[PDB]
C-alpha cells in the first residue's frame, strides 16, 4: 500500500507571499500520476494541476508543480484572497488515493479575543436542561483553549466546541463552547466560569456568574 | 470461506530459532500456494519462502536460503516456516499468504487471503 | 458548461440503504473512468469507488462488500448503492469524471448522506442575553438546540443587522440532535435602544421562531 | 528434436509493450519446463490448471510463449479473472486459462535515466478485450457525443501513454518482463 502525507497541516501566510506545499509519497512513483485539487470551503474539489507540473484548464499562471519519486510540491507565487483554501494532492495506483490536505490560511497580527459568558435563560430551565456558553470573539491565531470552572472545580466531558470560518473582513476566529448540566445539576451549583487562554492573553481571562444574580 | 490463522513470532538472540504456523482452511482442493512475507517497520512487504501446495516445492529468497524451511504437515493443513540462524535482519512482522494459484510471486497483490500477522524480533 | 447533477442524499438509519445518483451532462459515463468521492464532516476527501468504461469495478477497503457503484446508460447516470450504512458513512459524496493522467476535470456539486437513528424534530430557540453585571462592546445571541437533522438559517433582525454576526457550525450533541448558536456583538450604548430580535428557520419541521434577546432584568 | 527456443523469448534483447504484446507460438522441440521453475531470478512463476512441475510430463499441440512489459504493481494483473487497465484494455487472460505466468525485474534493461518511453500501454479503451486479443489502433477516444475526427482535445483523447520508466522508481513503478506460457490441446 502507499500513503500520501501532505505537511504542513495548515499554513499561514500573507496575501502575495510564496507558498509552498509539500505532498510525500511513502514509495518512488512517476511524475505522471500525480495531481493536486483545490477546495474552498463549502464547495466542491477543483483540478488544479495533473501529471505533476501541468496547469489545468482555466487555472492562473501563479500556480505551479513541481517534484518526482517520492516527494512533490505545489507553488503558488503570490497568494491572492480567492487562493485561500484547502489543497489536496491525489496518488493513481491501482485507484485513486488523497492525502491529507492542506489548508492554507491568511497570517495577520496576534488579536486576542472576547469572551463573554451568558447564563441558561429561564425558558430552558423550564424544560429540564441548562446550557451555559462561553464566547470567544474575533480572535488570531486559531489555537485557543477553553475550560470551564464549576464553583472552582475544572468540568471535563461535558462541554463541546465550535469555531467559525476566518472572517472576510478582519481575518479572525470565533470560538462557542457550550456546557451542558441537568436543571437539578445545575441547581447545586453556584460559580459558573469559563477561562479562556490564547497566544494574545498575557494571563488567562475568566467570565463568570452567579447563578440566580 | 478461506480463513488463514497464523501464530508464533518473538524475540530471540542472534543465532536463535522461531517457528511459524499457518493454518489454511476453507480451500476446497490442493490447488493453492502458501507465501511468508515479512515487513520491516520502514521499509516494504518482502516474500521470503513460498510453497505450492499441489506439487510440493520450496522456494526460499537467498538471503534465508541455508536458514529457513517452509513445509507443510497435511494432517492439520498447515504450513509451518522453522527459521533458524535468525539475524538482525530478520526482524518484522510475518505475514501468511494464500493465493490461487500454483507457484510463486513476489507481490502481496498477488494473494487474496492473509494471516493476521506476527512480531519477530532479534536482538540487536 | 459541463457539469454532474448529484442527487439521492438524505437521511438513513443504520443498517439502512441509499441509491445516490450522479446525472452527467456534457460527458458520456458510458465511456468514462467515473469516480466516487466522499468527505466527512471536517475531514479530507477519500476515494470510494470507480467504475471502467468496461465494465470493472473498484471500491475501497472500508466500503468493500457494502457499497455498489453501476449506471444506466440510457440515461448518462451514475450510481452509487450503499448497503447496511454506518455511521462513519456520514459524508458529503461526490461523483468526478476520471481522466487519470489528466486528472478528475469535471465535478459533482456533491450530495450529503447522514447515518443517523434521530428523527426529524424542530429546535428551541432560547435567547443568550449578558448577564447583568459591561465594556465597551456587548454580545447578545440566539441558542438553536435540539434539532434534526440539518440546516437550520439564522438571521438577525429579518436581516437588516448582518454585520457582527457569527453563526457557529452545528455540534451533534450525544443525544443525536444537532446544536448550534448565533451571536452578534453591538455596542453596548444600544442595548437599552434597539431591539434585537433571531429569526431561526428550519425547513425539515416546519419550524419558524423570531425570539427577541434582551438584557436579563433582576 | 532440439530444445524449444525460449531462450530467444526469455532472453530477448527488447520485449513489446503491453498492448502490442509479442507471441511466440512453440511447436516441434522437446522443453525442461521443471528448470524453468527452479530458476530463482524469476520473480513470479504462477501457474494455472495445471502444477509447474508436472509439464514435464505432459504433450500438447502447440505452446503459445506471450511476452510484454508492463510496471510492476500490475503484475498482478496478469492471472484470470483479474480487472484493471491492464487485464481489461491490453492483455487478457481467459477464466479457463491453462498456463504459467512469468514475470521478474527488468530495472536495469527497460530502465532509463530520464525516462524510456518506448514502453506503452491503452488507457482509453471503450470496452473489456476479449482474452488473448491484441489491440494496436490508435484512434482517438471519443469521451463524449461529439466526434473527434482524428484531432485530439477536450473529450477526445489519444489512447496509448507511456509508462516512462526511471532506474529510481519504486519496484512498483519499476518496469517487469512478462512471458505467458499457454497450453493448447512439444512434451
Ligand atoms: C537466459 O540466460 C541465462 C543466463 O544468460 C547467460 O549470460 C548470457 C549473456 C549468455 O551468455 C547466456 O549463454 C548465459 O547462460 C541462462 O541461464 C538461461 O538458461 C537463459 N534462458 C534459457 C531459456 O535458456
Amino acid at each position: 500500500d502507499i500513503q500520501m502525507t501532505q505537511s504542513p497541516g495548515t499554513l499561514s501566510l500573507s496575501p502575495g507571499e510564496r507558498a509552498t506545499l509539500s505532498c510525500r509519497a511513502s514509495q518512488s512513483v512517476s511524475s505522471s500520476s500525480l495531481a493536486w485539487y483545490q477546495q474552498k470551503h463549502g464547495q466542491a474539489p477543483r483540478l488544479l494541476i495533473y501529471g505533476t507540473s501541468s496547469r489545468a484548464t482555466g487555472i492562473p499562471d501563479r500556480f505551479s508543480g513541481s517534484g518526482s519519486g517520492t516527494d512533490f510540491t505545489l507553488t503558488i507565487s503570490g497568494l491572492e484572497p480567492e487562493d485561500f483554501a484547502v489543497y489536496y494532492c491525489q496518488q493513481y495506483g491501482s485507484s485513486p488515493l488523497f492525502g491529507g490536505g492542506t489548508k492554507v490560511e491568511i497570517k495577520r497580527t496576534v488579536a486576542a479575543p472576547s469572551v463573554f459568558i451568558f447564563p441558561p435563560s429561564d425558558e430552558q430551565l423550564k424544560s429540564g436542561t441548562a446550557s451555559v456558553v462561553c464566547l470567544l470573539n474575533n480572535f488570531y491565531p486559531r489555537e485557543a483553549k477553553v475550560q470551564w470552572k464549576v464553583d472552582n472545580a475544572l468540568q471535563s466531558g461535558n462541554s463541546q466546541e465550535s469555531v467559525t470560518e476566518q472572517d472576510s473582513k478582519d481575518s479572525t476566529y470565533s470560538l462557542s463552547s457550550t456546557l451542558t448540566l441537568s436543571k437539578a445539576d445545575y441547581e447545586k451549583h453556584k460559580v459558573y466560569a469559563c477561562e479562556v487562554t490564547h497566544q494574545g492573553l498575557s494571563s488567562p481571562v475568566t467570565k463568570s456568574f452567579n447563578r440566580g444574580e | 470461506q478461506v480463513q488463514l490463522v497464523e501464530s508464533g513470532g518473538g524475540l530471540v538472540q542472534p543465532g536463535g530459532s522461531l517457528r511459524l504456523s499457518c493454518a489454511a482452511s476453507g480451500f476446497t482442493n490442493d490447488f493453492y500456494s502458501i507465501a511468508w512475507f515479512r515487513q520491516a517497520p520502514g521499509k516494504e512487504r518482502e516474500g521470503v519462502s513460498w510453497l505450492s501446495v499441489s506439487d510440493n516445492t520450496p522456494t526460499y529468497v537467498d538471503s534465508v536460503k541455508d536458514r529457513f524451511t517452509i513445509s507443510r504437515h497435511n494432517a492439520n493443513n498447515t504450513v509451518y516456516l522453522q527459521m533458524n540462524m535468525l539475524k538482525p535482519e530478520d526482524t518484522a512482522i510475518y505475514y501468511c499468504a494464500a493465493g490461487r494459484f500454483a507457484g510463486r510471486d513476489t507481490w502481496p497483490s498477488s494473494y487474496d487471503y492473509w494471516g493476521q500477522g506476527t512480531q519477530v524480533t532479534v536482538s540487536s | 458548461e459541463v457539469q454532474l447533477l448529484e442527487s439521492g442524499g438524505g437521511l438513513v438509519q443504520p443498517g439502512g440503504s441509499l441509491r445516490l445518483s450522479c446525472a452527467a451532462s456534457g460527458l458520456t459515463v458510458r465511456s468514462n473512468y467515473m469516480n466516487w468521492v466522499r468527505q466527512a464532516p471536517g475531514k479530507g476527501l477519500e476515494w470510494v469507488s470507480l467504475i471502467y468504461s468496461g465494465g470493472s469495478t473498484f471500491y475501497a477497503d472500508s466500503v468493500k462488500g457494502r457499497f455498489t457503484i453501476s449506471r444506466h446508460d440510457s440515461k448518462n447516470t451514475l450510481y452509487l448503492q450503499m448497503n447496511s450504512l454506518r455511521a462513519e458513512d456520514t459524508a458529503v459524496y461526490y461523483c468526478a469524471r476520471d481522466l487519470v493522467v489528466y486528472g478528475m476535470d469535471v465535478w459533482g456539486q456533491g450530495t450529503t448522506v447522514t447515518v443517523s437513528s434521530a428523527s426529524t424534530k424542530g429546535p428551541s430557540v432560547f435567547p443568550l442575553a449578558p448577564s447583568s453585571k459591561s465594556g465597551g462592546t456587548a454580545a447578545l445571541g440566539c441558542l438553536v438546540k435540539d434539532y434534526f437533522p440539518e440546516p437550520v438559517t439564522v438571521s438577525w433582525n429579518s436581516g437588516a443587522l448582518t454585520s457582527g454576526v457569527h453563526t457557529f457550525p452545528a455540534v451533534l450533541q450525544s443525544s443525536g440532535l444537532y446544536s448550534l448558536s448565533s451571536v452578534v456583538t453591538v455596542p453596548s450604548s444600544s442595548l437599552g435602544t434597539q431591539t434585537y430580535i433571531c429569526n431561526v428557520n428550519h425547513k425539515p419541521s416546519n419550524t419558524k421562531v423570531d425570539k427577541k434577546v434582551e438584557p436579563k432584568s433582576c | 528434436t532440439n530444445l524449444c527456443p525460449f531462450d530467444e523469448v526469455f532472453n530477448a534483447t527488447r520485449f513489446a509493450s503491453v498492448y502490442a504484446w509479442n507471441r511466440k507460438r512453440i511447436s516441434n522441440c522437446v522443453a525442461d519446463y521443471s528448470v524453468l521453475y527452479n530458476f530463482a531470478p524469476f520473480f513470479a512463476f504462477k501457474c494455472y490448471g495445471v502444477s509447474p512441475t508436472k509439464l514435464n510430463d505432459l504433450c500438447f499441440t502447440n505452446v503459445y510463449a506471450d511476452s510484454f512489459v508492463i510496471r510492476g504493481n500490475e503484475v498482478s494483473q496478469i492471472a484470470p479473472g483479474q480487472t484493471g487497465n491492464i487485464a481489461d484494455y491490453n492483455y487478457k487472460l481467459p477464466d479457463d486459462f491453462t498456463g504459467c505466468v512469468i514475470a521478474w525485474n527488468s530495472n536495469k534493461l527497460d530502465s532509463k535515466v530520464g525516462g524510456n518511453y518506448n514502453y506503452q500501454y491503452r488507457l482509453f479503451r471503450k470496452s473489456n478485450l476479449k482474452p488473448f486479443e491484441r489491440d494496436i489502433s490508435t484512434e482517438i477516444y471519443q469521451a463524449g457525443n461529439k466526434p473527434c475526427n482524428g484531432v485530439a482535445g477536450f473529450n477526445c483523447y489519444f489512447p496509448l501513454r507511456s509508462y516512462g520508466f526511471r532506474p529510481t522508481y519504486g519496484v512498483g513503478h519499476q518496469p517487469y518482463r512478462v512471458v505467458v506460457l499457454s497450453f493448447e490441446l512439444v512434451c
